[PDB]
């Protein structure tokens, strides 16, 4: 399937160490980097009903059986790590490294520069919209 | 073969350069020579039915192709190691970033200058095609620079994970690349050859000059439908300074019928690449790329990728 392709790439970044299973320690840091801040008791429950066998971690078969523009609004909220209404170069770089993707200084600076309409060196919501 | 000794015996391993889907790339240094490489750790599928990891069949194919390649515009393979969990590729270190990212730092770019980079890609593809190798994933992120701080940067084509030797037996099945760059024969599940790379080159060239993507639609379906229909245009918005020669180059590559599509040899004799007189030559020097839109495109592409990543994590996080 085509969906397999998507579920395979997600599993990889959730599975930070790549031993083949998602721990709740891994699931938590994945969600820290998505801008969330949940607690271990929440994290454990989420693991606890994807965890079909009941061995305390998520493997691919289990991950895969859990199957079922707006993605820009929500996406802005992830970039703006400190909630101040603006994405800085530092936020962009830090937030994307934590999502696996290693941007060069040059990539970062191109991104901000092309999105930054008013020239303050940061990207606000509307600016983000015009870019996307 | 795949060397079964411990790579750490022979290499110092450095910082992480990339974080692929079932792969990590780290910088490494060969101890004996002091020379730097990239080590790509490809995770093997742990059992036959597991959809996680890369099959041995796929890894051998990629390596078998890589071992054969020796050209200044294509990445070279130095050695290969294998442990229980991974196949470790010791590759030429290609650290200048993507071509488009380099170009996007420039004030201006003429068609002349653009073809100097284009020429290198075409020489690398002519070399591969002469060895009957189809890349099948030619797109701007696979066109890198060895070193971006020289006066004449050198193109390296990378990422041979979809590449095949063209032979009666299978060019096919895990051939699915990026919609905006795949030829109609790929989208329509028809015979594939060397010609699919030539289409990809027309799409790259189209974006090089304009900062627009020829067949892109709002969705993945429209995109694939536009590829299948060869439905594109040269919009005046993007292409008002683009030379007739360049348009014709693109036009003869963006052709449905793979047999009527220019070959790599045709493309190198084409007067946009190889002017026959000064007229064609000066025209190339007079004629400049839309750099405002090109920068917008390179940057938007990276923002589009990051969002797409976040949105994917987000869907599953719920
Ligand atoms: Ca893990
Ligand atoms: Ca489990
Ligand atoms: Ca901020
Ligand atoms: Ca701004």
């Amino acid at each position: 399937e085509e969906q397999i392709a998507e579920f395979k790439e997600a599993f990889s970044l959730f599975d930070k160490d790549g031993d083949g299973t998602i721990t709740t320690k891994e699931l938590g840091t994945v969600m820290r980097s998505l801008g969330q801040n949940p607690t271990e008791a929440e994290l454990q429950d989420m693991i606890n009903e994807v965890d079909a066998d009941g061995n305390g971690t998520i493997d691919f078969p289990e991950f895969l059986t859990m199957m079922a523009e707006e993605e820009i609004r929500e996406a802005f909220r992830v970039f703006d790590k400190d909630g101040n209404g603006y994405i800085s170069a530092a936020e962009l770089r830090h937030v994307m490294t934590n999502l696996g993707e290693k941007l060069t200084d040059e990539e970062v600076d191109e991104m901000i520069r092309e999105a930054d309409i008013d020239g303050d060196g940061q990207v606000n919501y509307e600016e983000f919209v015009q870019m996307m | 073969v795949f060397r079964q000794e411990n790579v750490d015996d022979y290499y110092d391993t450095g910082e992480e350069l990339g974080s692929g889907q079932f792969a990590v790339v780290k910088k490494c240094r060969e101890k004996s020579t002091g020379l730097q490489y990239a080590a790509k750790f490809i995770k093997k599928r742990r059992t036959k039915s597991s959809r996680r990891g890369v099959s041995r069949e796929d890894i051998e194919r990629e390596v078998s192709i890589l071992k054969e390649i020796q050209h200044p515009n294509v990445i070279t393979l130095h050695e290969v190691y294998e442990n229980k969990t991974d196949v470790i590729l010791i590759l030429e270190l290609v650290a200048g970033g993507e071509l488009f990212d380099f170009l996007a730092e420039k004030e201006s770019l003429t068609e002349e200058e653009a073809t100097e980079f284009l020429k290198q890609i075409l020489n690398g593809v002519y070399y591969l095609h002469s060895l009957q190798i189809a890349h099948f994933d030619l797109k701007p992120e696979n066109i890198m620079l060895l070193d971006r701080n020289v006066p004449k940067p050198r193109i390296k084509i990378i990422d041979f994970g979809l590449a095949h030797k063209i032979d009666f037996g299978n060019e096919f099945k895990n051939i699915f690349g990026t919609p905006e760059f795949v030829a109609p024969e790929i989208v329509n599940y028809e015979p594939l050859g060397l010609e699919a790379d030539m289409w990809s080159i027309g799409v790259i060239t189209y974006i090089l000059l304009s900062g627009a993507s020829p067949f892109l639609g709002d969705t993945k379906q429209e995109t694939l439908a536009n590829v299948s229909a060869v439905n594109y245009e040269f919009e005046d918005e993007y292409f008002s300074n683009t030379s007739a020669l360049a348009k014709d180059f693109i036009r003869r590559l963006l052709v449905k019928d793979p047999k009527k599509r220019m070959t790599i040899q045709d493309s190198l004799q084409h007067p946009w690449i190889k002017p026959k007189d000064t007229q064609q030559a000066l025209s190339r020097k007079a004629s400049a790329v839309n750099m405002e839109k090109f920068k917008k495109f390179a940057a938007r592409k990276k923002w589009k990728q990051s969002v797409r990543l976040i949105s994917l994590c987000q869907r599953l996080s719920r």
